[PDB]
């Protein structure tokens, strides 16, 4: 127990933070996942760089009506993800929103990173892997790798690429 | 040893209640509770198996450690939540220990948010309350403490379950009789009743709160727990400040109150409580603040800060409740004669928090031949040194607007006086008035508060030459 981390995830309805939540700790994938109805805990330690590191991920809802409630987490936030979907540009076309929620509140050392779900089908995909990488032109933090919680693919880079540069962020 | 193990934890099961081998047990080479874990893992699906060892962890996790305690959680937990809890969901005796021993263990905080998490939820809790005893007392005592100690700071899980919001409350005004109950619950109520109504309903906490004032009366925590929750209840949801009162129809809750403050006058605590209690009560009403007055409750409070002089809590909330009491009432000069040093003595004995001179600086205003009476009482008064209570306040505070406002209003109130130009020139007071001009020139109403000060301070030691240059710079 060295550090304690405070990742959030956010993103569309149904898209599949849920989903790409419990690929990590629990390691478990279900198609009949019950949209998350508020804020949830997960905990995970994982040891890296000498150093057991405690990790919080709080998945959000992403429904309107539960768009205060998620508030009051993101000024604590250290890390910050970004779920977006392929099928749905609708879950893409509303990014600066969820930046609109993410700069009203965010932190200084918020490490943004964006991920495409469910890349089984991607030459179905609405929305093309370098839109993405178009859409990679905001500050520095923002990162990009598209993934999937079907096929497992990735999920771990995910927090663990993330987590690493937030460590290396940390002196 | 299927048939030979079973025996081995009855004769433990009876033997723990002896206590003091208990250490013993512990003082050991055996590892006892991996002995029991590897017990109940050996054999799943047995009454006498899994009951007799849960009624021994039962008693057992009141004296391991802190971090074994905190080691636990790793998969031990794991193996008594998940069987008992699933394999046995209609074994009462079972489930009500299972809640036992997770609320033993519920104790340190890095166990709470493990507790509170995604894999290990602490919401089984609402299916044992609902399903494993409607009608079951134990069970009900056990499941609410349980969920008072899980209230850290992550409510926005437990509240916008809505089956924990609802369901402690019908757990209070289902047995309104045991003490531990309500000593957890209404805990628990306050601390979730900002959350919850961030979202009648409001009818429910209000009698259960109203029998528990009443009902258990000769207990001190029930009561501390009331008023807060009482309290916390009225200051969010104001509708039903109507739904109290002596009038018929209503609960004359303020006389309940008043009465706790006067029981148990030794314990600071309940006495902070009720303070605040009686605050909100006469915030929203008039009739009220003139009861109480009526009711002598003034000297009472009085008594209460000369006795906790030495604690800033309940300085902090009587004078509060002297500002709410006095919002608006005529007074005669016996009154703030004999009131006063009474709070000047708290504002000194407490001269370094911004809340308890915030809310004495509020309440102090309020009274501020008949001619010589009000002579000596100024005298007295001068004499009890307001003038440097309160302008050394302001020196300490270059923020907190609020009494930058307010005592200065109650200076220029004061300098009235004939020792004025006498005590505010031998005690000094004009150049905390110029400091706090410079610090508020853009608040209008300091601005003009202060500006007659200004003009009423200002003599010829004060205009002295070189002196004016200042005054005049921040007076154009
Ligand atoms: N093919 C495929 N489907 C996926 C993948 N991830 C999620 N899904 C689908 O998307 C659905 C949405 O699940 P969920 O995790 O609740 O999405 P969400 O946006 O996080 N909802 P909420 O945040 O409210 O819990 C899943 O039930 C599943 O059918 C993936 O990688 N591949
Ligand atoms: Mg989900």
């Amino acid at each position: 127990a060295d550090f304690k981390l405070q990742v959030i995830i956010i993103g569309s309805r149904g898209v599949g933070k849920t989903s790409l939540m419990e690929r990590f700790t629990d390691d478990t994938f279900c198609e009949a996942c019950k949209s998350t109805v508020g804020v949830d805990f997960k905990i995970k330690t994982v040891e890296l760089r000498g150093k057991k590191i405690r990790l919080q991920i709080w998945d959000t809802a992403g429904l309107e009506r539960f768009n205060s409630i998620t508030s009051a987490y993101y000024r604590s936030a250290k890390g910050i993800i970004l779920v977006y979907d392929i099928t749905k540009k609708e879950t893409f076309d509303d990014l600066p929103k969820w930046m609109k929620m993410i700069d009203k509140y965010a932190s200084e050392d918020a490490e943004l990173l964006l991920v495409g779900n469910k890349l089984d089908c991607e030459t179905d995909r609405e929305i093309t892997r370098q839109q993405g990488e178009k859409f990679a032109q905001q500050i520095t933090g923002m990162r990009f790798c598209e993934a999937s919680a079907k096929d497992n693919f990735n999920v771990d880079e995910i927090f663990l690429k993330l987590v690493d540069d937030i460590l290396k962020k940390m002196p | 040893s299927v048939n030979l193990s079973v025996i081995g934890l009855k004769t433990l099961d009876l033997l723990l209640t002896s206590g003091k081998i208990t250490l013993l047990i512990l003082d050991e080479e055996s590892d006892i509770f991996m002995l029991i874990f590897d017990a109940m893992h050996s054999f799943p699906a047995n009454d006498e198996v899994q009951k007799l060892g849960c009624k021994a962890l039962h008693v057992l996790f009141e004296r391991v450690s802190e971090e074994q305690l905190t080691e636990f959680v790793e998969n031990k937990d794991y193996m008594i939540l998940l069987s008992a809890l699933t394999n046995f969901k209609d074994e009462e005796e079972i489930v009500l220990h299972v809640l036992h021993c997770l609320h033993s263990l519920a104790i340190p905080c890095n166990n709470v948010e493990v507790l509170m998490s995604g894999n290990v939820r602490c919401y089984n809790i609402v299916v044992e309350a609902m399903k494993a005893f409607p009608m079951s007392e134990r069970i009900q005592e056990v499941s609410c403490c349980l969920l008072h100690r899980l209230t850290l700071g992550n409510f926005f899980n437990i509240l916008v379950l809505n089956e924990v919001h609802e369901f402690v409350v019908k757990a209070v005004q289902q047995y309104p009789e045991n003490a531990a109950l309500q000593i957890s619950a209404l805990s628990c109520l306050a601390l979730l009743t900002e959350t919850i109504f961030l979202n009648e309903d409001k009818l429910f906490w209000l009698e259960a709160c109203y029998k528990a004032l009443t009902w258990h009366r000769k207990n001190k925590h029930v009561q501390e727990a009331a008023c807060w929750a009482l309290n916390n209840l009225l200051m969010y949801q104001n509708s039903l400040h109507e739904k109290i009162g002596d009038e018929d129809g209503h609960f004359p809750a303020h006389r309940e109150v008043m009465l706790s403050m006067l029981m148990h006058s030794s314990s600071k605590e309940v006495f902070q409580a009720s303070a605040n209690a009686l605050s909100t009560l006469l915030e929203q009403n008039v009739n009220f603040r003139k009861i109480l007055l009526s009711k002598g409750i003034h000297l009472n409070v009085l008594e209460l800060m000369q006795k906790h002089i030495h604690s800033p809590e309940v300085a902090e909330s009587g004078c509060k409740m002297l500002n709410h009491l006095f919002e608006g009432s005529n007074t005669s000069l016996d009154i703030m004669a004999a009131v006063v040093p009474k709070i000047l003595t708290v504002m000194k004995r407490h001269e370094t928090s911004l809340p308890v001179q915030l809310e004495a600086l509020r309440a102090i205003l309020h009274f501020i031949e008949f001619h010589h009476k009000l002579n000596m009482v100024k005298k007295q008064c001068f004499k009890n040194d307001i003038h440097k209570l309160v302008l050394a306040a302001l020196n300490r505070f270059i923020g907190n607007p609020g009494i930058q406002k307010c005592g200065l209003k109650v200076i220029s109130s004061i300098v009235h006086f004939p020792d004025a130009l006498e005590m505010l020139s031998l005690e000094g007071a004009m150049d905390s008035v110029l400091h706090t001009l410079q610090m508020y020139p853009d608040d209008q109403e300091i601005q003009c508060l202060g500006l007659s000060l200004i003009g009423y301070l200002i003599t010829k030691k004060n205009v002295f030459i070189g002196t004016g240059h200042l005054l005049a710079k921040i007076l154009v």
